């Protein structure tokens, strides 16, 4: 978890205190218009995998993101 | 009003249909009724020419069987049209004598028929040729000449030492020599450079509403003749445009760029200073224009729109497009 | 208008009011300039812990930012909403014009509404009418036979061609020019020869305009904007372009020729349009949007690649430009695998 | 005027290599420099054809000064050099001279020393003119705004209500500074205006080009700072802020609420994105899409240039769908490993 | 148009 | 030109 929580806090320009459970990355933070696909983009390649996009496009808050690698 | 006859014999038309037609203006196929004179260009209007109510329309030889009405066949239907529509303008001059409210210097001088609107501002040492028409509200500064027989919309600016020739028009709201963008910078601070160049515009320049085109720095920003220019256009400091070339809406030139003749400058594109254009040069709209044009030709750049979700990923890969050059290079190295 | 007691204010604006209805209120202010006698409103609820800070008599905002006042509250559902209002209300903008001055030179023909005025050196043609309440500013020019609509106003140095229509209630700024020829030319071999511009520019009723824009009159038939439209500033809108009520266009658009656009679209600054095709209702073209094709159903559509630092730009630029070559020698290792 | 080879040696702070008494008479390019002209030269390519040119006397380094083939004023900064003696020798007119009778000027203005109003200007209640003021012929000077002692307006500008000009401004033809805001909220699809009763501050030494649209802010104003210089046909929309020594391109776009810092400089026809901040010393090339803040100072650059259309074609079918492109990438990378 | 017959190829 | 060398290196 910690894992993907440093990636989007790195990616969201954020501090780590920030990245709750909870947060959405546009609502939450700060997310623009191509934030969340090139923080998709930056789990794909610390997770040496990719994501599908029936499966990325329901990967908005850091629960999804990190429910999904798991 | 015309005969139809009369206006056929103007048109170098062949006349196919009653001459004693009176022709009342032009009009477009859809709004056309008597009286009105249409034209059609496009072979796949032939079917719409049985529910057309002009009393005449210009076509070709081969539209002729299709016609519901008095035709005038003729090589060129949009030429003709252009010709014909001249020969009907009902457009209003932009000012009729001499203004009372006009401001006139005593030592300009003023032609034979020169018509200058109210409120209209006239500078010392300015010449307003023969058949000249000032719009209303228009400045013309210093000791600049405009040739016979060219108009001025209202609003129109021209600074100092500006030479317009014969037969232009330019619209409202135009501002032509102003200061191009000189400044050298002294630590920081701008330090301005005095524009002491001029503008020299042509005979037969047609210029939009809201174009801006700035005077020389020492020697001349240069229009050549029969050149077009749109509205919104920024032409800067020391651009030299030839003879025949159109420049069509909001296009934006940097310092001492070089056009060639017959050229074709589309919407919003966007052309580096310092740099040449050769002739018979065509860039489409939204053209980023960063290096030289040497040979003729059309030439494009810009990636259209897409759906919002679909442009993210498409600009996000190609932001990333050398990590996808180096992927690409070792799984090409691994077989 | 000039001051007003907040519980009057709160009625008017339809607010629930909590604190002290005898405040008098002179204007309104942001939430960091807001003084004694200011009204200020708040929409997000981040500003809940500048409360404080702000100086404000009272704040519009909504129930939930209630038990963080710091002042009198006006509580509404859109905040955002009730700030234009109040601004309205409060307005201290200046008129363009007041009566007819003296410099203003004025056609004989002309007819003019009830309480029209005139501002110093504006030339009106002949054949003009002016509506009741149409306020023209300083140095405009109307031409011949135009007609603006009761209510309508024209700041400093607008221009009006001839034949132009413009509802009611309309704002135009400083600067900008209806009804000069659209772009046609005949090519006859190699030279232009002009096309009379001869229809109009027909502008609906409440149509904002901002400065320096141009909207060309149409070469048969009408360049037409429909009721409710705004339009920003240095935006170019070609011979024959249509758009539909309610429409918004932001700064510096370019349209070319015999564009239609819907109703409630909404096209982003410095978007450069194709002509001869439509855009259905209810599109959004994001900022710089290069619309080549049309678009037939709605959502938001955009294009364009983001900045970069220089030195990666220029990689980024070499690689797309040579992307036929990358496509190509991506086909050919497909093939040995 | 003209001037003495030698003095103006002396008002350079040049180094005399020739006659000291050659009468200057002007200043022109080395292309058409003749007798009793000064010209420059700052690239050395120009250095071979110095025989060529027949300038009175050439400015240029001390590393030129072999190929002079005539007086030389030699300097280390030639460009710079070049600006001052083209002040010194400036053959530019005035917008004006004393006050115009066909001036329309409120009695409530308020003139400095040696105030010169154009013919049929128009200086609204309230105006400050600072001395040496120039406002050039048919002008819009707004209620209550002021400005600046040396400032200068050429023909045909609208200066909007409580606006505010420093001292030594220089403002082009057919621009408009503080016309409203693009400011609306949308009811239920109508768009509802804000007025717009923030200002334009203007510092000292601001230079503006022609039909420039500057708006004036929503509550708090519209800032440009001192020795800010902009071009022609940019739009700088509400609350906008701009920091000193900053330059404007031609036709750059900006949306409203953008902070940009001091000593940037930034392209022409750039599009940059509102409710952000651009930091100090970063300059954007040409045609820049700016939709990202900007932290770190530095070059920054967007767009794919020209290509001959056929190739351009290609590149765009196979840009837009890169989606696909990289997939199959992706499944070869794995089949591989 | 410009582009509908290289997608097609495509 | 600012994109001379990098198409060079290629």
């Amino acid at each position: 978890e910690e894992r993907v929580k440093k990636i989007i806090g790195e990616q969201l320009g954020v501090k780590q205190e920030e990245v709750t459970n909870n947060a959405s990355f546009v609502e939450d933070l700060g997310a623009d218009s191509l934030d969340t696909v090139e923080l998709v983009m930056a789990l794909e390649e610390e997770f040496d995998t990719e994501i599908p996009d029936e499966e990325a496009e329901k990967i908005t808050t850091v629960q999804a993101a990190i429910d999904y690698i798991n | 009003s015309i005969r139809l006859a009369d206006l056929a014999q103007q048109l170098d038309a062949e006349l196919h249909g009653d001459g004693d037609i009176v022709i009342t203006g032009v009009a477009s196929m859809q709004s056309a009724q008597t009286g009105h004179i249409t034209f059609m260009v496009n072979p796949k209007y032939r079917e719409h020419l049985g529910l057309c109510q002009a009393s005449a329309v210009v076509m070709t030889q081969d539209d002729l069987p299709f016609a519901k009405s008095a035709a005038l066949v003729v090589k060129n239907p949009y030429l003709t049209y252009a010709r014909m529509a001249q020969i009907l303008d009902t457009t209003p001059q932009p000012a009729q004598n001499i203004a009372p409210s006009a401001v006139i210097d005593a030592t300009a001088k003023l032609g034979n028929n020169v018509s200058i609107g109210a409120n209209a501002v006239i500078e010392s040492g300015v010449e307003l040729g023969d058949n000249v028409i000032i719009g209303a509200g228009c400045f013309v500064g210093k000791n600049s000449k405009i040739g016979a027989g060219s108009r001025l919309w209202a609003n129109v600016t021209i600074y100092h030492e500006i030479q317009i020739g014969q037969n232009c028009l330019i619209q409202s709201g135009t501002v032509v020599g102003a200061d191009g963008f000189g400044y050298a910078n002294d630590r920081g601070n701008w330090v301005k450079i005095p524009q002491i160049g001029r503008v020299i515009i042509g005979d037969r320049v047609e210029i939009g509403a809201c174009t801006t085109i700035d005077r020389g720095a020492l020697d001349d920003t240069i229009i050549g003749n029969g050149v077009i220019i749109d509205n919104q256009c920024q032409i800067a400091h020391n651009v030299v445009i030839g003879d025949n070339t159109a420049v069509a809406g909001g296009v934006i030139m940097a310092g001492s760029l070089k056009i060639g003749r017959y050229c074709m400058i589309g919407g919003a594109s966007v052309i580096n200073g310092h740099m040449e254009i050769c002739d018979k040069v065509t860039v489409t709209g939204m053209g980023m224009v960063m290096r030289p044009i040497t040979e003729p030709g059309v030439y494009s750049s810009g990636i259209p729109l897409q759906p919002n979700k679909v442009w993210r990923k498409t600009a996000a890969l190609v932001m990333n497009i050398d990590d996808m050059s180096k992927r690409l290079k070792s799984l090409e190295r691994k077989v």
